[PDB]
């Protein structure tokens, strides 16, 4: 579940 | 009797929810491309992974979602994405303005007939409710912030984030529709119906899997 955490907390 | 706090919480969610835009080069593929089963599966995959990008970029904007357990906030999307894709597709299929083409592509994309019937039964059922865009937007946010999700540790913490949305939606049902006090009860009944679809959706994937290629993002939510 890397991309969801990556796509979260983005400017 | 709505408050200015609720009115500004509705305003944020709506403009967070109206920002959804299907990219032009996908939406025009629905008509321009052929209706082969493999091509139908290809387009449906792109729309799914795109709406998931849309979905994360509407959920992180939900007030207080970022202020939660990293592992539990991930678990919400895992268990709410399928139901929020059903709710967003149900809105487009019952909107009065290409819906008919996408339906034909879904019906001819390799899905077993056991899952087609409930799917469009639900779409029809949702249509008879004649929901506003405010109800679709609030319902999507309510669906995501669910306290009884699986693999959830702080269930009581989620309750604090959901209850206000339910409070707002309940007022709207009493305000805009006094000629029907069951509208709010029937709205909440669709969340119950979505659970059935959410849980026997991995079987729909299974049949699709034992035959194809999913995107990494779609593999990352549906456990493939
Ligand atoms: O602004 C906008 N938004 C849209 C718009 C938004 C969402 C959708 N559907 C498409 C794409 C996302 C969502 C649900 C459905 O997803 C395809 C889909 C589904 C599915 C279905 Cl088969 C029914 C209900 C729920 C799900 Cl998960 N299950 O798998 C897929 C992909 C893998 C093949 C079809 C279709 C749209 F046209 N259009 O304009």
């Amino acid at each position: 579940h890397k991309i969801l955490h990556r796509l979260l907390q983005d400017s | 009797e709505l408050t200015p706090d609720q009115a500004t919480l509705l305003h944020f969610i709506m403009d967070s929810y109206n920002k959804q835009r299907m990219p032009q080069e996908i939406t025009n593929k629905i008509l321009k491309e052929a209706f082969s089963a493999e091509e139908n599966f290809l387009i449906l995959t792109e729309m799914a992974t795109n709406h998931v990008q849309v979905l994360v970029e509407f959920t992180k904007k939900l007030p207080g979602f970022q202020t939660l357990d990293h592992e539990d906030q991930i678990a919400l999307l895992k268990g709410s994405a399928v139901e929020a894709m059903f709710l967003r597709s149900a809105e487009i299929f019952n909107k009065k303005l290409h819906s008919d083409l996408l339906e034909a592509r879904i019906r001819n994309s390799g899905i077993s007939d056991e899952y087609i019937t409930p799917m469009f039964s639900f779409y029809k059922s949702i249509g008879e409710l004649k929901m506003t865009q405010e109800e679709y937007a609030l319902l999507t946010a309510i669906v995501i912030l669910s306290p009884d999700r699986q693999y959830i540790k702080d269930r009581e913490a989620v309750e604090k984030l959901q209850e206000p949305l339910l409070d707002v939606l309940q007022k709207l049902c009493k305000i805009h529709q006094p000629a029907n006090p069951q509208h709010f009860a029937k709205l909440l009944g669709r969340l119950t119906e979505l659970r059935t679809f959410n849980h026997h959706h991995a079987e729909m994937l299974m049949s699709w899997r034992v035959n194809h290629k999913f995107t990494p993002l779609l593999q990352e939510i549906w456990d493939v």
